[PDB]
């Protein structure tokens, strides 16, 4: 779904960010769930509540583990975006979906 | 971090009904004084003519 | 007398409309250095040992 969407393009930019850092490296292409924050915060809004916030971010990085694109959190509050992610957001993907949005976006006048 | 805080707008909301009843008001004599003061120092600062 | 006037009950309730939206809030930069010499001048009053 298209919140699940945002957050996967979150990750994929992050992955390709890692990528490029590291080449291809290990699969260990890692973020900390606090950067998370900041950045969906701007899209899902802000009920002032970090701990709210929090939950909402740690659920949808749970649904998103049941697809196998994250590891889930661990004790350092730290997970590894799959590899799997890059051929989710693959490019001819990342069109499509970007031309349904438009579509949408089209349909919310 | 699990610690709550009071917005400024409840600040500002809790602030206006505390000086709605029959109260300490706001000003005293020292708000005369002070103000008295203040534009002692401020007439001698604005003034250019050393 | 003919002559209508505002009940102070009336400049309180303006008064809290006019500080709600982005304004030129109730305080100033200068309010600190005000404060400054206040405390200054109050300290030297109390203190009873000449």
């Amino acid at each position: 779904n298209l919140e699940q969407s945002l957050l996967v393009a979150i990750l994929r930019q992050h992955f390709v960010a890692w990528e490029q850092e590291s080449g291809t490296g290990a699969s260990q292409a890692q973020i900390a769930i606090d950067d998370l924050l900041p950045q969906l915060q701007i899209y899902l809004g802000d009920p002032g509540s970090e701990s709210k916030e929090r939950t909402r971010l740690l659920t949808l990085l749970d649904q998103l583990k049941g697809h196998g694109l994250v590891t889930s959190p661990d004790a350092h509050e730290r997970i590894v975006i799959r590899p799997i992610i890059a051929h989710l957001a693959d490019p001819i993907n990342l069109q499509a979906l970007l031309a349904w949005l438009r579509e949408q976006i089209a349909q919310q006048t | 971090d699990g610690r709550i805080f009071a917005t400024d707008a409840l600040e500002v909301a809790i602030t206006f009904v505390e000086s709605l009843d029959n109260r300490f008001m706001t000003s005293t004599a020292s708000r005369l004084s002070t103000v008295q003061r203040e534009i002692e120092n401020l007439e001698t600062r604005l003034n250019p003519n050393p």
